[PDB]
DNA sequence: ATTCCCCCCCTTCGGTGCTTTGCACCGAAGGGGGGG
């Protein structure tokens, strides 16, 4: 019955005490849901009978659990929650299916009433008491107080992981050749014994689970491929994700489009080339979850690319550790980027895409050099080990970048793929001041209260402007004389600002930026030759 | 001594675990399994809500993996010119005779550490110290409180200099710059694994001016400036206040760090060079330096500086474990703005 | 209309720190996806 695994010794935040929440209404059909399942539950010693003690009551409810029609007891308790000391959560992550080797023998097996199997702590079953209600109407309503571990607390997660491990850890010293996954009580068994003699060994590690009272039923006891596994449906060479339905509609909500979003950023591990960008900026603003937000023309043909990515069927590979991993970069443009993961060509590991905006002002460079920092950590989270990469960036261009800039950035061993479009600076500024060039000492400031500001330059030969602005700023007005300094010169120029926010905006080669302003220099920047900067305070 | 305990006031450690590899997951795995036949440590469960990071480190040595906690916030939280011999004073370690203290049982739960598994196929393994570890500020007190009876017998009629320091590596003061190679370590051996633009640029760098120095003119020098031309010692460290470190990079692999109490008012300067070599590998460089200051700051003051580094804060993260050869892990900030104003430094 | 842990992405909002009391960066929290 109940596992004869020890209990662990669970407290509260020293002080608060338990929950007293009402029980809230139920519908009949669960209440009959209720009654049955707790009826069941508490012939088998999961639920004891509760009399005169305290009147602690968290409320409870039910859902139908996945396809099945059978339904799922619940409770709601946020309040014992806050007041239960803290536990440290130990499943540090999800397992990806590219981390694991082609095996020819695998079996996939799941303890049924994985929770409602390990025990609860004696002195903390009090505050977990419930009142299931009256299929009348006011029937006093039997009430019960959970033995086993409940379906909705905090600490029933770690403690049955935690728990499952100590079950699972004498098996594992007699098995060496064995490989388990055990993400909660979902359990994934794969040598490469015998099919005759692996069977052997899931017909003993199913008695060494029965011994600690943790039924496997031969139900979801998946024993052929395709296995159905995390998401996944694994066949015995390649791997590749459960089918993914795209919504379709006319009428696109904020809902709507965000489980779109979610959808294609879990269809974007495997299918090659996902974009969102287009899709995730009619999120930017409306924050009502039922706005009937009208698709545009920017993203309604990536809507329809993202949906021609997804029509033909495309799959994984597994892990060959002899092998070499390369990951293979491409700019997708707007500041968006996919890579690939693979041991052999035509044949991927995992797909991914980044097209994250870390910053106010950044060039291609730096956005590489950050997909190259993701990609690094997932796959020593994966694999454990940096893969080799091919970024399309020659390596001068890197050489340069690397010696003129203030911060220590790195790539790990990489190299250089000559395909379109190669990641690259569009513009350099020197490092002595220019001979023969029109100099430009430019100056903007602006008076906080009237947000009026004024901005101009002084050159050598006589020209001098002097423009007025409004809705300006101390800084964005500085910003400004540099750009009118850059609209009226030729192909040379020598720049003499004044400002420390100026030049660090500029001298840190931005291509892309929020600011139109900064944009607006970029655009001046790249059609100057060779142009000059440099501040002093006078 | 063993009676130890937190900072009034807060809590304990809560930090998360880092991703690793499985050359270092491995060593960790095995130095874990290990240290547990021997007790020195012990399984715990997710009952207990503290955790510090954990790695492995190839000293210098490079014979066999060491096992490293960052252990910073349980000294964060903890309540409580000698080597002027020679110049870089130097010394190994001592870190393997801590085991032979225990730790105080209230104490225990909140030295908590995990070990990840690749692909997460397992939950994490979860540990708990029994006796003083290696990285925590009280370990050396409570170590030394009871065991400087043998600070003495390598003594014998050794004058010396002064000795000390702060985690772990007890540094010595030998004057002698000779010897086979200081083959005096015979009690040494001993008690160890028995227990027992010119103008311009110019003007800029007199912006330095009242900022260091209080009382400076820079006006002349302005004279032929700001117009229409064609471009054509005595330091005080109070020893309660925190050195501060700053390390700027000026290209060609060249380093420079400044230790100062106060803004604008530096105790200690250099520069640091490596020229190529790590070559592209800057992070190796900037990770040198960083154990290049600290011990000095370790020789001459005492306690390591918080260092303002001007590298990226995931680069560090990621790639700063690898290079480690040392036991402390200093405190550090990130220099997210230029510190190249005009050619200063 | 109701819950819990874990990973990810995308957007919003409020500390924080130097400074240039504004702008830039960063962590935490909404929403979405996936898993059990
Ligand atoms: N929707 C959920 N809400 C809360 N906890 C859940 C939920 N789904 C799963 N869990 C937790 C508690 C479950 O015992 C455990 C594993 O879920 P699952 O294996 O699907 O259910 P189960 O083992 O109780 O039923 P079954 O008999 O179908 O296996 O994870
Ligand atoms: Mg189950
Ligand atoms: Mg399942």
């Amino acid at each position: 019955p109940i596992s004869p695994i020890e209990t662990v010794p669970v407290k509260l935040k020293p002080g608060m005490d338990g929950p007293k929440v009402k029980q809230w209404p139920l519908t009949e059909e669960k209440i009959k849901a209720l009654v049955e399942i707790c009826t069941e539950m508490e012939k088998e010693g999961k639920i004891s009978k509760i009399g005169p003690e305290n009147p602690y009551n968290t409320p409870v409810f039910a859902i139908k659990k996945k396809d099945s029609t059978k339904w799922r007891k619940l409770v709601d308790f946020r309040e014992l929650n806050k007041r239960t000391q803290d536990f440290w959560e130990v499943q540090l992550g999800i397992p990806h299916p590219a981390g694991l080797k082609k095996k020819k023998s695998v079996t996939v097996l799941d303890v049924g009433d994985a929770y409602f199997s390990v025990p609860l702590d004696e002195d903390f079953r009090k505050y977990t008491a419930f009142t299931i209600p009256s299929i009348n109407n006011e029937t006093p309503g039997i009430r019960y107080q959970y033995n086993v571990l409940p379906q909705g607390w905090k600490g029933s997660p770690a403690i049955f992981q935690s728990s499952m491990t100590k079950i699972l850890e004498p098996f594992k010293k007699q098995n060496p050749d064995i490989v388990i996954y055990q993400y909660m009580d979902d359990l994934y068994v794969g040598s490469d014994l015998e099919i005759g003699q692996h069977r052997t060994k899931i017909e003993e590690l199913r008695q060494h689970l029965l011994r600690w009272g943790l039924t496997t039923p031969d139900k979801k006891h998946q024993k052929e491929p395709p296995f159905l596994w995390m998401g996944y449906e694994l066949h015995p060479d390649k791997w590749t994700v459960q089918p993914i339905v795209l919504p379709e509609k006319d009428s696109w909500t904020v809902n709507d489009i965000q489980k779109l979003v979610g959808k294609l950023n879990w269809a974007s591990q495997i299918y090659p080339g996902i974009k969102v960008r287009q899709l995730s900026k009619l999120l930017r603003g409306t924050k009502a979850l039922t706005e009937v937000i009208p698709l545009t023309e920017e993203a309604e043909l990536e809507l329809a690319e993202n949906r021609e990515i997804l029509k033909e069927p495309v799959h994984g590979v597994y892990y060959d550790p002899s092998k070499d991993l390369i990951a293979e970069i491409q700019k997708q443009g707007q500041g968006q980027w996919t890579y690939q993961i693979y041991q052999e060509p035509f044949k991927n590991l995992k797909t991914g895409k980044y097209a994250r905006m870390r910053g106010a002002h950044t060039n291609d460079v730096k956005q590489l050099t950050e997909a190259v920092q993701k990609i690094t950590t997932e796959s020593i989270v994966i694999w454990g080990k940096t893969p080799k990469f091919k970024l399309p960036i020659q390596k001068e261009t890197w050489e340069t970048w690397w010696t003129e800039y203030w911060q220590a950035t790195w790539i790990p061993e990489w190299e250089f793929v000559n395909t379109p479009p190669l990641v690259k600076l569009w513009y350099q500024l020197e490092k002595e001041p220019i001979v023969g060039a029109e100099t430009f000492y430019v100056d903007g400031a602006a008076n906080r209260e009237t947000k009026l500001g004024k901005a101009g330059y002084v050159t050598n030969k006589g020209r001098q402007k002097v423009v007025p602005l409004t809705n300006t700023t101390n800084q964005k007005t500085e910003l400004q004389a540099i750009y009118l300094a850059l609209q009226d010169s030729g192909l040379e120029v020598n720049i003499v600002t004044n400002s420390q926010y100026a030049l660090g905006i500029i001298q840190a080669q931005p291509d892309k930026s929020e600011s139109e302003l900064v944009n607006q220099i970029i655009e001046q920047l790249i059609k100057k030759e060779k142009v000059y900067l440099a501040w002093v305070p006078a | 001594t063993v009676p130890v305990k937190l900072k009034p006031g807060m809590d304990g450690p809560k930090v998360k675990q880092w991703p690793l590899t499985e050359e270092k997951i491995k060593a960790l795995v095995e130095i874990c399994t290990e240290m547990e036949k021997e007790g020195k440590i012990s399984k715990i469960g997710p009952e207990n809500p503290y955790n510090t990071p954990v790695f492995a480190i190839k000293k210098k040595d490079s014979t066999k993996w060491r096992k490293l906690v960052d252990f910073r916030e349980l000294n964060k939280r903890t309540q409580d010119a000698g080597l002027k011999k020679k110049k870089s004073v130097t010394v190994l370690d001592v870190g393997d005779a801590y085991f032979s203290v225990p730790l105080d049982e209230d104490f225990r739960k909140y030295t908590a550490f995990t070990i990840p598994s690749i692909n997460n196929e397992t939950p994490g393994i979860r540990y708990q110290y029994n006796v003083l570890p290696q990285g925590w500020k009280g370990s050396p007190a409570i170590f030394q409180s009871s065991m400087t009876k043998i600070l003495e017998p390598f003594k014998k009629q050794n004058p010396d200099i002064v000795i000390y320091q702060y985690m772990d590596d007890l540094y010595v003061g030998s004057d002698l710059e000779i010897g086979q190679h200081r083959t005096k370590i015979e009690e040494l051996r001993q008690h160890l694994l028995r227990w027992g633009n010119d103008i311009q640029k110019l003007v800029g760098k007199l912006n330095w001016a009242s900022q260091i120095y209080p009382g400076i003119k820079v006006r002349q020098l302005c004279k032929l400036l700001r117009g229409t031309k064609a471009l054509t010692h005595g330091v005080y460290y109070d020893p309660s206040k925190d050195l501060i470190a700053e390390i700027q990079k000026q290209g060609q692999g060249q380093w420079t760090y400044q230790i100062y109490q106060e803004p604008f008012k530096n105790l200690k300067t250099g520069k640091y060079a490596r020229m190529r070599g790590a070559h592209t590998n800057d992070v190796k460089q900037l990770t040198e330096a960083v154990q290049k200051i600290t011990t000095e700051s370790i020789v001459i003051w005492g306690k390591t500086p918080k260092f303002k580094l001007p590298i990226q804060k995931e680069t560090w993260e990621t790639w700063w474990t690898e290079y480690w050869q040392a036991t402390w892990i200093p405190e550090w900030e990130f220099v997210n703005t230029p510190p190249l104003v005009k050619l200063w430094y």
